[PDB]
């Protein structure tokens, strides 16, 4: 039991920190979308011109 | 002969003035084309990040 309680923490230690770094990774995908929002506006005004 | 000379020269005058003004119509379209497309370098850099 003294070894098992020591082994247990490591599975949750990895699981939180990998999820915390994917919370970091997703932030690039939302910041990238500003460029296509700008492109669609810079597209539409040319047909009017 | 003088009246048909005046008339036929005035067609040659007002034809070439159309061919002139038809060129400058491209000037805004190049500006809008570059200032829309240039962002794909900044998107290709954001994708590398």
């Amino acid at each position: 039991v003294s070894e098992s309680y020591r082994r247990r923490r490591q599975e949750w230690e990895l699981q939180y920190k990998q999820a915390e770094w994917e919370v970091n990774s997703v932030e690039q995908q939302i910041n990238l979308q500003n460029m296509q929002i700008k492109a669609a506006n810079k597209r539409l005004e040319q047909v009017e011109a | 002969q003088f009246g048909s000379t005046l008339l036929s020269l005035l067609e040659r005058k007002d034809s070439l003035s159309f061919d002139a003004y038809q060129m400058i119509q491209s000037g805004d379209l190049y500006r809008f084309s570059i200032d829309l497309q240039q962002q794909d370098i900044d998107i290709n850099k954001a994708s590398l990040e």
